[PDB]
């Protein structure tokens, strides 16, 4: 089995197992969360444990991923979940973009919406409109479609810069092989379009920045189980 | 196989001789600053000349007297410490692990250590390491360098025009790599892990961010230069 965005494609459409009970995020017992809010974002946190869970079985069957180091897997599921997720908001945002006033509406998961407003008023609007500008937005004028959305989650999984890793070229190799996937597809679909290759790889420093911020605020009111995401990815892998 | 225009030419023998030209500060800016909390006061002192330096560059770039002086100080403030990470990576000796300063003093772990900046030092020379693990030339460096610049950045009045202008040097840097390679299906990997390099310097960046406001918070002297450009509130 090899790794290509026809196999990335048939990756999609498979289910995460229900027992995969992990609390990388929580309501802590010391959190500023204030009282009458504790009820949503704990439902919130929950609703987050799912995908995470749901990205680890995915990234654990990525071809040849489980033949990668047992430590060098907790390593860059580790480094990449929290974009993963980010990337995967964005992605289902796209949805729900219709003088042209800002986009009011993030896809958490299937059916459920997150309101601008209640960004606001947690007052995390700066980085709720980013999510939605600067990827959302971006993803639907570029018009990335579901293969080359999968490609850049392998890339964005496989990096070989993670601090710590093992056999970092076993990472490189993988990730390469991604770069040339995405190139042969980006001049087959859109060869008419020059810099589309380009276009798609200058999201995942937003990305990055976008990551970055999220974890102060979780941080901030305490809602990342930082020590115990290690033994859970392995747990979850095992 | 695509050949480089007279004007991508152009455009990359000019950026070679800005960047060569800004790589280190004059002889009498250093000097005036060496005539002489001491890591402290070099490392922060440096980081001026250094900023001064990019700022500098950036001016002599085809595409930034096009840009409003508005989206001028946008740009400059949000990559500068960005690029600033393209630099120390030119300068990283690998078989002392350490970075050279322009004074020539090989500077370490220990010396950031007694600065007051270990939290900054360890992802840097890690990032060092796999910078030059990729052995990147002067026209890989230059054209990343006005990449970086012309990012999309919050705030931005005008962000398409940047975007086109960016385009054109993304384009600069395709096409030289498929004319030093032969086009070649793995010039996709040489321009991908280039790229890739845009990704880990937004990391490096906000730490240089959050050592700063560490710094205020610690009452350590963090000159007002720095403090104004890095929004050290
Ligand atoms: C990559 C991560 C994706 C995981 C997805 C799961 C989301 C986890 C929780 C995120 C909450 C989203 C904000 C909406 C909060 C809804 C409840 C609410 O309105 O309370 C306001 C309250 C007023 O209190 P207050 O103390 O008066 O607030 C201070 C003044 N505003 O606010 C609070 O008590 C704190 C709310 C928690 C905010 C954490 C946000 C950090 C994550 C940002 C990136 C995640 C994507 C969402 C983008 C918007
Ligand atoms: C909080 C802070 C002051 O911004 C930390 C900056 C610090 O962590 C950096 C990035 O490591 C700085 C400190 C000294 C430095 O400015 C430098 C000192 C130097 O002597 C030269 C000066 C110029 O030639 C630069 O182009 C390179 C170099 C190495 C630069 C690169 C960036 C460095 C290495």
């Amino acid at each position: 089995q090899e790794l290509s965005i026809e196999r990335l494609l048939e990756m999609e459409s498979l289910v995460a197992d229900p027992s995969e009970e992990f609390q990388f995020l929580r309501v802590g017992p010391d959190s500023n969360v204030p009282p009458k809010f504790r009820a949503p974002v704990s439902s919130l946190c929950q609703i987050g444990n799912k995908q995470i869970a749901a990205l680890v079985v995915w990234a654990r069957d990525i071809p040849h991923f489980s033949q990668l180091e047992m430590e060098d897997q907790i390593l860059l599921i580790k480094g990449s979940w929290n974009e993963l997720l980010l990337f995967a908001i964005a992605w289902r945002s796209m949805e729900f973009l219709t003088t042209t006033s800002p986009p009011q509406l993030m896809c958490l998961m299937p059916g459920m919406t997150l309101h601008r407003n209640s960004a606001l008023q947690a007052g995390v609007g700066q980085i709720f409109d980013r999510v939605l500008s600067e990827l959302s937005l971006k993803m639907r004028t570029l018009r990335v479609d579901q293969a080359e959305y999968v490609a850049l989650k392998a890339i964005i999984l496989l990096n070989p810069d993670v601090k710590g890793l093992k056999n970092r070229q076993e990472v490189e190799v993988l990730r390469e092989k991604m770069f040339l996937c995405l190139d042969e597809y980006c001049r087959r679909s859109r060869s008419s379009e020059e810099g589309r290759f380009a276009a798609l790889l200058l999201r995942l420093p937003a990305l990055r920045s976008i990551s970055l911020k999220s974890f102060e605020h979780l941080f901030f009111f305490h809602l990342v189980a930082d020590t115990s995401i290690a033994g859970y990815i392995r747990d979850a892998l095992r | 196989v695509p050949p480089l225009t007279a004007n991508q030419k152009s455009l990359i023998a000019r950026l070679v001789w800005y960047q060569e030209g800004y790589e280190q500060p004059s002889e009498e800016d250093l000097k005036r600053v060496t005539q002489t909390d001491m890591p402290f006061r070099q490392i922060t002192e440096m980081t001026i000349l250094t900023v001064q330096l990019i700022v500098e560059f950036a001016k002599g770039l085809p595409g930034f007297a096009k840009i409003s002086q508005s989206d001028q100080i946008t740009l400059l403030k949000a990559c500068s410490s960005e690029v600033m990470m393209l630099r120390v990576a030119r300068r990283y000796d690998a078989a002392t692990d350490s970075v050279l300063f322009a004074n020539n003093q090989a500077y370490t772990r220990d010396n950031y250590r007694k600065a007051g900046m270990a939290y900054v030092i360890e992802d840097l020379l890690h990032f060092c390491r796999c910078m030059y693990s990729m052995m990147m030339d002067n026209v890989h460096y230059a054209l990343l360098t006005a990449i970086v610049i012309f990012s999309d950045r919050p705030g931005l009045e005008q962000p398409l025009l940047v975007e086109e202008i960016q385009r054109y040097y993304l384009n600069t840097l395709r096409v030289y790599i498929l004319n030093q390679n032969s086009a070649s299906p793995r010039c996709a990997v040489i321009f991908g892990k280039i790229l890739g390099i845009l990704t880990e310097i937004r990391t490096l960046g906000m730490q240089n961010s959050n050592m700063c406001i560490s710094l205020k918070l610690k009452n350590r002297k963090l000159p007002p230069f720095l403090e104004e450009i890095w929004d050290v509130a």
